[PDB]
């Protein structure tokens, strides 16, 4: 996260770190949606152009974390993956359309002060909150700038951007399954995701029921925090049929 | 590595 | 049932330092 600030303790208790084994490194962010299901971006797991193709045994899920690099004994919980499910129409070739994957954990994770699931929106929550100008929040342990790494989890709040402005900021074809967010060059505030934040959550707090909803997944940007560019996020509500289908089936 | 070692049970 | 309610915030009716910035954007 570029131009964010340090998270408060327990501020994002759904945040998950995808941690690579051998060699020990941050793979990506993710989010806890139940005691056995973790949501992330497909390109964190499968992306042929960068030779990424991780299997269940390649990584661990670290939940309840604050420090990036420390083993947070008695706080964080580490889980093994039972199974990865990538959206079957994930378009890694063209535009990262449907950049979404689920992971089922071997064993349920115990909830605590530091570990708690986020809600997923329904159609009505999407319609209320996914409006240009409405702000959400992006968290992760990714890089502090484009070209270094934080000691603790970083947070930034960012406005949702009008769809024509999103499209006019990029050469890539933007689909209805994606939204963009970030400040415009004039605005006097900045901020963005950056390498290692992908797969993390864009959350909003419903003013109707005072719960946090994951509206987006950190997908991609052209660089990080560039003037006139925005971050592109997977629209979680638009892919919820698939999410419900995987969870109900498996 | 920059990362602190994890208990061996998780590996 | 209890999704999206943070033990150290909503559950204790404490606000984090920037959540009001989010609220203020929701018209
Ligand atoms: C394959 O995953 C990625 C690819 C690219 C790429 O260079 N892209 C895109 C692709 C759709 O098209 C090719 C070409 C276009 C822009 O250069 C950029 C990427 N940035 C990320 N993640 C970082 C954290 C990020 C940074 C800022 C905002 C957000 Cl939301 C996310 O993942 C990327
Ligand atoms: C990724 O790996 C799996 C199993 O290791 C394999 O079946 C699949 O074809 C691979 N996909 C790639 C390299 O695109």
């Amino acid at each position: 996260i570029v131009e964010g600030s340090d998270a408060e303790i327990g501020m994002s208790p759904w945040q998950v770190m995808l941690f690579r084994k051998s060699p020990q490194e941050l793979l990506c962010g993710a989010s806890l949606i139940s005691d056995r299901w973790v949501l992330t971006a497909a390109h964190c797991l499968l992306y042929p152009p960068w030779d990424k193709n991780f299997t269940e045994n390649d990584l661990l899920v670290r939940i309840g974390k604050h420090s990036r690099t420390r083993y947070e004994r008695n706080i964080e919980k580490i889980s093994m993956l039972e199974k990865i499910y990538i959206h079957p129409r994930y378009n890694w070739r063209e535009n990262l359309d449907r950049d979404i994957a689920l992971m089922k954990l071997k064993k349920p994770v115990a909830f605590s002060d530091y570990i708690h699931p986020v809600c997923l929106p329904d159609r009505e929550t999407a319609a209320s909150l996914l409006q240009a100008g409405y702000k959400g929040r992006v968290t992760g342990w990714g890089n502090l700038k484009e070209t270094g790494q934080p000691s603790v989890l970083q947070v930034v709040n960012l406005p949702i951007v009008e769809r024509p402005v999103c499209k006019d900021s990029t050469r890539i074809r933007i689909t209805d399954n994606m939204f963009c967010a970030g400040y415009k060059p004039d605005e006097g505030k900045r901020g963005d995701a950056c390498e290692g934040d992908s797969g993390g959550p864009f959350v909003m707090k419903s003013p109707f029921n005072n719960r946090w909803y994951q509206m987006g997944i950190v997908s991609w940007g052209e660089g990080c925090d560039r003037d006139g560019k925005y971050g592109f996020y997977t629209h979680v509500f638009r892919l919820k049929k698939w999410i419900q289908k995987v969870i109900d089936q498996f | 590595g920059d990362f602190e070692e994890i208990p061996e049970e998780y590996l | 049932a209890d999704c999206g309610l943070r033990p150290l915030f909503e559950k204790k009716s404490l606000e984090d330092k920037t959540e009001r910035e989010l609220l203020e954007s929701y018209i």
